[PDB]
């Protein structure tokens, strides 16, 4: 019905899969950071999944600040000192134009344990957005699986549960997860998910869709299988932490496959 | 990126909003006239607004001719200049001033399908507009009309999740919201424009209620109190109520005595109560109500 917004969905998907190549960030960026490098970033990452959790903020909202964050550092050198400054801006801009009641500026404030000022974060605000140019209606993982939820034969919580986490997983390692697109990290995701929990695979109408199929997906499926095997030993845990509550299906702690067959 | 306050001259205050105060002004080196809203952060303790972070935003992608375009974003550290597209009218102040006889059909035909045109673009673009009235609606010297102020409008998902309740002035207000329902979606904006139609012809509002519930109470006498017939689900919303009066529906043709057959039938479409069933902007494009639709 009309709140998968039958009428608009394709024009939709269309769009943000164009969107998606204008809002992506430089795959080298890292490198040409001098004093920063993609462990800090996962320290960040994960410290936003944390005060996501802590102020029960959307999963989209943690989505976008990840990709503006990841814009701004694509031409702007930031020193470690001032890389959660960013990080803080980010969740800042992300709550304000996706939640109904973002936290207050003083929130975000205390979150910092008062490494930065009132002054500092609002300061931040108004340079990320000059970076940005404004342009914050970004498309994310999250938006592409929910279009591919629909695709299920039926409805199954735990295959999208545990999609969300996957694509979650994928923020937190800029290496390699920066040079795949949002739409092909989503499809990895869902059809790592369906497969861990059903047997089943990438189905035929999502090929139609998105001209995506199990050949194109290859690569980010093997990287994210690694990623998820590899994921209780990970150096940060915030998101598996998370996926362990029931609100999430307890996701976290589902077994990955041993193999994927091809 | 490319103006700065130097090169515009301001004319004249054109209006106001909790969003600040709009001017009308002129562009001195290219001779284009312009509407500046004007968003001050020195007076703002959270530093920029969310109303405002979603309009720029917004604006910046829906590029259509049946939306005010935003030229540019002046963004000083003690203000926020938003360079508009001048509109020299709004859809009520013609409704009041002018349309005293009424509003001619042909003109009616035309702002109607330039409006679906404009929200069939938002819809398309994943926007909810979510304000949609004739305040609005703006209109220029060739016979334009346009959606404006973007400030309560929303990047929805698909399929879309909860947002913020009791969006749209009372008066345009679709009844999915009304109930309280933990979802709505691009429906909304159609209610609104019924609403609107019904409005360019008549030069009053449908539904002018004076509360929640008076507004539910008076949609109930014009259209029939919904059942599980007419709305599958309605009965089990958050904010029905069993004590709700059940009213008959009238013949249509009594809501809007002066519309035509096709007018009618489009109308009803629009005011469907089932949200499903509610027609999209993208098809009632193609309603006959338009087969002979011009431009004056």
């Amino acid at each position: 019905g009309v709140n998968e917004v039958p009428d608009y969905h394709e024009d939709i998907h269309t769009y943000l899969r164009e969107m998606e190549v204008k809002c992506k960030p430089k795959v080298g960026y890292m490198k040409k950071q001098p004093d920063i490098t993609n462990s800090m970033r996962a320290i960040l990452v994960d410290w936003l999944v944390e005060v996501g959790e802590e102020y029960k903020l959307q999963n989209e909202t943690l989505h976008l600040a990840v990709n503006y964050i990841d814009r701004f550092l694509s031409s702007m050198s930031v020193l470690r000192g001032k890389l959660q400054l960013v990080g803080t801006a980010a969740m800042l801009l992300a709550s304000k134009f996706e939640e109904i009641y973002p936290p207050e500026v003083a929130e975000f404030v205390y979150i910092t344990d008062d490494t930065y000022t009132k002054k500092q974060v609002l300061r931040m605000e108004h340079l990320v957005l000059k970076v940005l140019a404004f342009d914050l209606a970004a498309p994310t993982i999250n938006q592409f699986l929910t279009q591919y939820f629909l695709h299920q034969q039926p409805a199954n919580c735990k295959v999208e549960s545990l999609a969300m986490f996957l694509g979650e997983l994928s923020l937190i390692d800029a290496d390699p997860y920066l040079k795949y697109l949002p739409s092909v990290i989503a499809a990895a995701a869902f059809h790592l998910a369906l497969y861990t929990v059903t047997g089943q695979s990438w189905p035929e109408s999502l090929v139609q869709k998105t001209g995506y199929t199990l050949e194109t997906l290859k690569p980010c499926l093997l990287d994210l299988h690694q990623t998820y095997l590899r994921a209780p030993q990970h150096a940060q845990q915030s998101i598996r932490e998370k996926y362990k509550n029931s609100k999430y299906h307890g996701v976290s702690l589902l077994n990955p496959p041993e193999t994927l067959n091809v | 990126g490319p103006g700065s306050m130097e090169n515009f001259q301001k004319v004249e205050k054109i209006g106001e909003g909790t969003y600040g105060v709009v001017y009308k002004a002129r562009n001195k080196l290219t001779g284009e006239v312009v509407a500046l809203k004007k968003i001050r952060l020195d007076t703002e303790t959270e530093g920029v607004p969310s109303t405002a972070i979603r309009e720029i935003s917004l604006l910046k992608e829906l590029n259509h001719p049946n939306i005010v375009k935003l030229l540019d974003v002046i963004h000083t550290e003690n203000k926020l200049y938003l360079v508009f597209e001048f509109l020299h009218q709004d859809l009520k102040k013609f409704m009041d001033a002018s349309a005293l006889t009424g509003i001619p059909l042909p003109l009616i035909k035309s702002y109607l399908f330039q409006l679906l045109q404009g929200l069939a673009f938002c819809h398309s673009h994943r926007v909810l507009h979510r304000d949609l009235k004739p305040q609005n609606l703006l209109i220029n010297t060739e016979g334009a009309i346009k959606l404006a102020d973007f400030g309560l409008a929303r990047a929805f998902g698909v399929p879309v999740r909860t947002y913020t309740h009791e969006v749209v002035t009372l008066w345009y207000r679709a009844p999915e919201i009304l109930l309280g329902c933990k979802y709505y979606s691009t429906a909304v904006d159609i209610w609104s424009l019924g609403c609107i139609f019904a409005e360019m012809v008549t030069r009053r509002a449908l539904f002018p209620g004076d509360s929640e519930i008076d507004q539910l109470f008076r949609i109930f006498r014009t259209l029939g109190t919904p059942d599980e017939v007419v709305w599958p689900g309605v009965t089990s919303m958050p904010d029905y109520k069993p004590s709700f009066p059940k009213w008959a529906r009238q013949d249509f043709s009594k809501v809007v005595p002066p519309l035509d057959e096709d007018g009618r039938s489009l109308l009803s479409q629009m005011l469907h109560y089932d949200p499903n069933k509610r027609i999209s902007a993208k098809a009632a494009l193609a309603h006959p109500f338009f087969q002979d639709v011009t431009k004056p």
